[PDB]
């Protein structure tokens, strides 16, 4: 039982730096993966940057490769996604998904695999 | 119920020794805290998946029991084989599980008790 | 047969002035009502400022009372909604709804009565 | 077919005279361009609503036919009453329609032809 709350977002022009913050509550011990899914208008939800809470390995989608950085803290049960060199296509609603089971790496970006989600936080680019 | 030293010897014979840079103690501790040296133990899950084998291999991603939604059957080994009286299938699928990339961190028991602990004590005195 | 296209929006400072502009094409003669519906995250679509093309009577929701002003031009079949004293709650996606029929006043802010919708335009408040 | 001058006289009797600051010419013009002076005339709509009465009152918001989706039936008067051979129901519901707040602009015929025109010419010479 983990409830996900997103923080940050808002206005950042192209090339700016913006940090998205996500937190976990309840039975945070069972948390295994933390991923950000962008619900762009007219496009289905898709993973952006998966993560493993314990090992810390980061997996990124080809679009956001070399641009976004995702890390987390074990004592706080929060993971944040730094973004840079944002472009027009980056406009979407980001959801900080979560799961309570050890998902395979190839399925780390799969929305269906995850068993928890948080309120959508928007990201827009001027 | 499998013997602890006998279980370690069987795992060593199977080739699991020094797999993914993990000593036999890690595997022994993981099995002990997963199924208490019992290959016939099975546990349900809220999502409907059922763990199988001595190492408690989850069916949703590893073995195809046919009774769990979204069975990705990555080990493509029937859950009955893991449920078998031998530990061959359990170790065979555990090799793939640990080889996934995250190591033995996938198994909850290993992280809880067999991670950063004197796992070598489990195999100590087993004359292996 | 009228298709609605939105313009403007985007990032704006709190208390700033924003001019959302909307347009109609095709069989625009049948156009009767033009209204802005804000689809805020986690909230269902709701009317904001109903307007009548001919009489010009302007009807606003209690939230946007005395703040937003809606006006249109008969020759340019365009209706724009000025925004002032914007706050965080105003942050939402505004949709330029329209109708080909004379809806009652009480239902002027109800989406179900309307028949035409446009592409949602993003509105941000810092 | 209703007569022009007789319809104007009946409307004046009913009390619609000087309703919402509109002369009888506006109403006579609107009815003539709406139903060609036919209370039995009906017209379908793409949304499924059907106009009723001499003034072509829409069922989706005014009269409950039971065949149109989302019937608000603000007038609460059955569409059959508007379809009746008498014009009382039509004028009774048109009073509520005009009193809605937007005046006579709601009806398409009135805006198309009856608005900003010599509506008095319609009633001229009727000896009322």
């Amino acid at each position: 039982d983990v409830q996900l709350v997103e923080n940050g977002g808002g206005c950042v022009k192209a090339g700016g730096s913006l940090r998205l913050s996500c937190a976990a509550s309840g039975s945070t011990d069972s948390i295994e993966y933390m991923t950000w899914f962008r619900q762009a208008p007219g496009k289905a939800r898709e993973g952006v940057a998966a993560l493993y809470t314990h090992t810390g390995n980061t997996y990124y989608t080809d679009s956001v490769k070399g641009r976004f950085t995702i890390s987390q803290d074990k004592a706080k049960n929060m993971a944040y996604l730094r973004m840079d060199s944002v472009k027009s296509e980056d406009t979407a609603i980001y959801t900080c998904g979560a799961t309570r089971k050890a998902v395979p790496v190839r399925f780390a970006l799969d929305q269906s695999s995850y068993d928890y989600w948080g309120q959508g936080t928007q990201v827009m680019v001027s | 119920v499998f013997g602890r030293c006998e279980l370690a010897a069987a795992m060593k014979r199977h080739g699991l020794d020094n797999y993914r840079g993990y000593s036999l103690g890690n595997w022994v501790c993981a099995a002990k805290f997963e199924s208490n040296f019992n290959t016939q133990a099975t546990n349900r899950n809220t999502d409907g998946s059922t763990d199988y084998g001595i190492l408690q291999i989850n069916s949703r991603w590893w073995c195809n029991d046919g009774r769990t939604p979204g069975s990705r059957n990555l080990c493509n080994i029937p859950c009955s084989a893991l449920l078998s009286s031998d530990i061959t299938a359990s170790v065979n699928c555990a090799k793939k599980i640990v080889s996934d990339g995250n190591g033995m961190n996938a198994w909850v028991a290993w992280r809880n008790r067999c991670k950063g602990t004197d796992v070598q004590a489990w195999i100590r005195g087993c004359r292996l």
